[PDB]
């Protein structure tokens, strides 16, 4: 809807020029695209992520434009996630699907995301290798040679990042 | 019979800020690495590959100003161009 619409005109130049270095997407009629959205708002230590639900409402909407079935989850852990992602990797849509969105949004630190049990006293993150280990071609065959795209909103520590110059 | 495939593969990240920063949100309009990549997938979806496409919301984000963050695709191990074809 909101997304700008490709033509048959660029749909055919573009997949004329690109051909054999594009991805190869299945027909509008029989593919069933799977998209999974993981975003904690409320947590059990950390200030709760207020604002997450126009997030939630933004991504949903957009993947399921593109043509994707969006299954939101919601305040999980470490393990619920770890073990969210499993139950992904299996659904059955997709062999019948060209690719796959993953969507990651919750407070963060070095080293991870941050499950909603996570505190300092007890640790509750979910290392990136991690989401990359689930959906590999061992854990995930049926995604195998098809694209996975991992978008994450998180912290990756506390520094503001920026460094001051003088012009 | 069996062959071999790559262990990993058709992979990539997009990361909402860089290691040890942190990223921007807004108590009533949420995140900002989020609707930035929205605001760019709806217009761009249809000319260019995903890969493009985070670049260009990575250039959106080149002038700092207070809440600076610079996101980044990380494990990128597409080996072809991603179009979405929408409305395909
Ligand atoms: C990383 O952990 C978080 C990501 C998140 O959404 N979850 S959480 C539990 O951490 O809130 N990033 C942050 O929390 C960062 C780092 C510390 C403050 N912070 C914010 O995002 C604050 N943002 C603002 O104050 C703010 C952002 C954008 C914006 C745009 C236009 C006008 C005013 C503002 C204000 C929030 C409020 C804690």
């Amino acid at each position: 809807g909101n997304v700008k619409l490709c033509s048959l005109e660029e749909a055919q130049r573009i997949w004329k020029q690109k051909s054999a270095e594009i991805y190869p997407i299945m027909d509008k009629s029989s593919r069933t695209r799977l998209a999974l959205i993981i975003c904690n708002e409320e947590f059990d230590s950390i200030p709760r992520r207020t604002g997450a639900e126009v997030d939630i409402t933004g991504m949903t909407m957009l993947l399921q434009n593109l043509g994707y079935s969006v299954d939101v989850k919601k305040n999980l852990t470490a393990s619920d996630m770890t073990t969210e992602l499993e139950a992904f990797a299996h659904r059955p849509e997709h062999k019948t699907s060209d690719s796959t969105f993953l969507v990651f949004m919750s407070h963060g630190i070095r080293e991870g995301i941050c499950g909603k049990k996570h505190s300092e006293q007890v640790p509750d993150i979910l290392q990136l290798n991690a989401i990359f280990n689930m959906l590999n071609t061992k854990n995930c065959p049926s995604l195998k040679d098809k694209p996975k795209v991992i978008i994450i909103q998180a912290c990756r520590g506390d520094s503001p990042g920026v460094v001051w110059f003088k012009d | 019979a069996i062959k071999k495939a790559h262990i990993e593969k058709d992979f990539i990240a997009f990361c909402s800020s860089t290691p040890d920063n942190v990223s921007w949100r807004h108590p009533t309009m949420g995140s900002v690495f989020i609707g930035r990549l929205i605001e760019h997938m709806q217009e761009y979806a249809c000319s260019c590959d995903v890969e493009e496409i985070f670049r260009k919301v990575r250039f959106s984000f080149e002038q700092p100003d207070g809440r600076a963050q610079m996101p980044t695709t990380e494990r990128v191990t597409l080996t072809r161009c991603f179009y979405l074809f929408p409305g395909h």
